[PDB]
């Protein structure tokens, strides 16, 4: 419900190292192949870090509805980013019931894409005025997550980081690494010295 | 609507063979992917089996290949899976998944729905 | 573990601040909304406020709306009050809680103390 | 005295540029800070890198050219020639239409798009330049 | 607007093993959001029936909840000296969070 957004600018990122790790085994990407986005430059990168169940993965999808999709974080159809996740029963799932995480269960309207609602208004859905109390159609709509080590993997915590990409007339602040080759002297070579090339 | 019911696991000695059955409901079965994962102590779920849209093409893990011999039954909406000559480290809860990708771009599109699976113990 | 400490009973002049501590030991946090019920000797119990531990906002009734201010802290897991009542408002506070679920019945579950 | 504040609205409503020098370091900042009349957030880029005569050329992403030269005992610009080596390159692209300088002497001019002719030397340093539209002799040259 | 809880009767004198009926109503319709509570002078308040139709864990089957609409009924059999205490109606319906007037039963 309070998904953190961080702007990443002016650095170099090795994207395919995360793919060649085999420990974060979700890796859902839209727009471009993981190898091509490694050798691709962008103006800004936005990271969305949050934790869901093992069954709410379908809610993190454009064109798909749901409490996570419509009341917590909405994915636009024109999405060219990446979603990464893994299993975190080691320090997020704890004995006795991990009730630390929250999610918006009710809202008077569906969230727009790239919108966050953190208001603690009592959700009125009936005729009796709430006036801040809990009761009939009068609920604090931030339902709590529940995690246990004996819970199913469909209900086990996955920490999810969502990558975002944007482009404008502003220059590409972030990009990926550029390969280097050992130089050869006294030979006919086909070189590309930085942008400049020649034979 | 959509539901996965599974059976067949148990406690088998090393070197044994066993069956696992998964039946799906709520959606069309014949033209969709079906994957198998296993969860063991130590986390890190390992994706080990997949059947294609065709009823014959099968994708196996590089750790064990051809061990999870597979069938396909579009009329029964039930899949049988045999495994043979068990390692002692193969004790796991086996999950049968649903269709992945589906016109999305490549990069191991993770399946959204998985089953509750069945215990298999080897000792 | 299943006990909250009761502060000493105090008599106060009108316009004087009153305090009460409700410790929460054990269990899991950020799940139950802490609550306060005021009752007098010879008078029935009446609710006045809750604090949700997620943001510390306050839920009030009609009687004490604008009279009592309440808060809670998750580091000490204790709820505190600031309130300047009169001498005739001498009464005992009881600290209650309960996992207020959404989509079902919303009422206190357990954790009723022994006094102020 | 130095040139720091650049912008369009000059008090919030957009990112604004500032270049300050303190002790033995400089600070480059772009923020929508509240500006006073003569002082002496939405922040996207912050960075830390008469006896004198300092020349700077500012144009437009964002480019800065600079040079330092020791002089003494003159009221106007001395009749000397020097180049202007580039110093930095700010890719921020802030919409700037107005700049200010607050709290020594300083001169402010303006730039026009006219054709120049340059003379390089053996080491690659500009030693003489000729305008093309000043007078007919330079037009011939 | 305001919601109030009315308990009838406000006092009883029941012996051991009697049939105690408590009729708890409100000014407006209550679907299932009402609870019956036990409070003895000198102890913490303990729940008897939550959501007007469910038995409380740690509390035996000597108490039952029934009724709907306007009227809810707390039905008590097999009285004991530990049973004679103060009956409370606790709403969870709407604003304000009003409680019962209190019904203390004592052995004759
Ligand atoms: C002052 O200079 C120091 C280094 O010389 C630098 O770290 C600091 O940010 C400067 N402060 C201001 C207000 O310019
Ligand atoms: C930054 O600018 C946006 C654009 O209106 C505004 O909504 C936001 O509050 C600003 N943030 C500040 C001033 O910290
Ligand atoms: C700069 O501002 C002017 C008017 O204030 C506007 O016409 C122009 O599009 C802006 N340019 C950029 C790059 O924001
Ligand atoms: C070029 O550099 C050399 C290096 O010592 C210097 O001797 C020479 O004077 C320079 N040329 C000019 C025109 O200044």
């Amino acid at each position: 419900y309070a998904w953190n957004r961080k702007r990443i600018s002016n650095c170099v990122a090795d994207y395919s190292v995360l793919y060649n790790s085999a420990s974060f085994s979700t890796f859902k990407c839209y727009g471009v192949s993981p190898t091509k986005l490694n050798d691709l430059c962008f103006t800004n990168v936005y990271a969305d870090s949050f934790v869901i169940r093992g069954d709410e993965v379908r809610q993190i999808a454009p064109g798909q509805t749901g409490k996570i999709a419509d009341y917590n974080y909405k994915l636009p159809d024109d999405f060219t980013g990446c979603v990464i996740a893994w299993n975190s029963n080691n320090l997020d799932s704890k004995v006795g019931g991990n009730y630390n995480y929250l999610y918006r269960l009710f809202r008077k309207s569906n969230l727009k894409p790239f919108e966050r609602d953190i208001s603690t208004e009592i959700y009125q859905a009936g005729s009796t005025p709430c006036n801040g109390v809990e009761g009939f159609n009068c609920y604090f709509p931030l339902q709590s997550y529940g995690f246990q080590p004996t819970n199913g993997v469909g209900y086990q915590p996955y920490r999810v980081v969502v990558l975002s990409f944007e482009l404008l007339h502003a220059p590409a602040t972030v990009c990926g690494p550029k390969k280097s080759t050992n130089l050869v002297k006294n030979k006919c070579v086909n070189f590309n010295f930085n942008g400049l090339t020649g034979t | 609507e959509e539901q996965l019911v599974e059976s067949g696991g148990g406690l088998v000695q090393p070197g044994g063979s066993l069956r696992l059955s998964c039946a799906a409901s709520g959606f069309r079965f014949g033209s969709y992917y079906m994957s198998w994962v296993r969860q063991a102590p130590g986390k890190a779920p390992e994706w080990v089996s997949d059947i294609n849209t065709r009823g014959e093409t099968t994708r196996y893990s590089d750790s064990v290949k051809g061990r999870f011999t597979i069938a396909r039954d579009n009329a029964n909406n039930t899949v049988f899976l045999f495994m043979n000559r068990l390692k002692p480290e193969d004790t796991a809860v086996y999950y049968c998944a649903v269709a992945a990708s589906g016109d999305t771009f490549e990069g191991r599109s993770d399946p959204d729905y998985w089953g509750q699976g069945t215990l298999v113990t080897v000792s | 573990q299943m006990q909250l400490v009761q502060s000493g009973a105090e008599v106060k002049k009108p316009g004087a601040s009153v305090k009460v501590s409700c410790k929460a030991s054990g269990y899991t946090f950020t799940s139950y909304a802490i609550s306060w019920v005021r009752q007098a000797p010879g008078q029935g119990l009446e609710w006045m406020g809750r604090i949700i531990p997620i943001l510390g906002i306050a839920n009030y009734a009609q009687k004490f709306q604008g009279r009592v201010t309440i808060t809670a802290d998750e580091s000490t897991s204790t709820a505190y009050m600031e309130l300047s009542s009169r001498s005739e408002d001498t009464a005992v506070y009881y600290c209650a809680s309960g996992a207020f679920y959404y989509g079902s019945g919303s009422y206190p579950f357990d954790y009723w103390g022994q006094g102020t | 005295i130095r040139g720091w504040i650049f912008g369009t609205t000059l008090d919030s409503k957009t990112q604004s540029l500032l270049i300050v020098n303190n002790a033995t370091n400089v600070v480059i900042k772009v923020c929508e800070f509240q500006f006073c009349n003569d002082p002496f957030n939405n922040c996207t880029f912050e960075y830390v890198s008469f006896k004198n005569l300092r020349e700077f050329v500012f144009k437009n992403y964002f480019k800065i050219y600079s040079k330092h030269t020791p002089i003494n005992l003159v009221r106007d610009l001395p009749q000397g020639f020097s180049a202007l080596e580039p110093l930095v390159d700010l890719p921020i692209g802030i919409n700037i239409t107005r700049f200010q300088t607050l709290l020594a002497a300083y001169y402010v001019g303006y730039l026009q798009p006219r054709t120049f002719l340059l003379k390089y030397n053996e080491n690659g340093t500009i030693t003489d330049a000729v305008d093309c539209a000043l007078d007919p002799l330079s037009e011939t040259k | 607007g305001d919601i109030q809880l009315t308990q009838s009767p406000s006092s009883l004198s029941a012996s051991v093993g009697d049939r105690v009926t408590i009729t708890c109503r409100a000014s407006q319709d209550i679907s299932d959001y009402l609870n019956w509570y036990q409070q003895k002078p000198g102890k913490a308040p303990k729940l008897l029936i939550y959501a007007a139709s469910s038995l409380q864990s740690g509390v035996p089957s000597r108490f039952s909840g029934s009724g709907s609409g306007t009227d809810f009924t707390l039905t008590i059999s097999n009285l004991q000296p530990e049973d004679f205490a103060t009956y409370y109606c606790q709403q969870s319906y709407s604003a304000p969070r009003t409680f019962g007037q209190g019904t203390k039963v004592e052995i004759k």
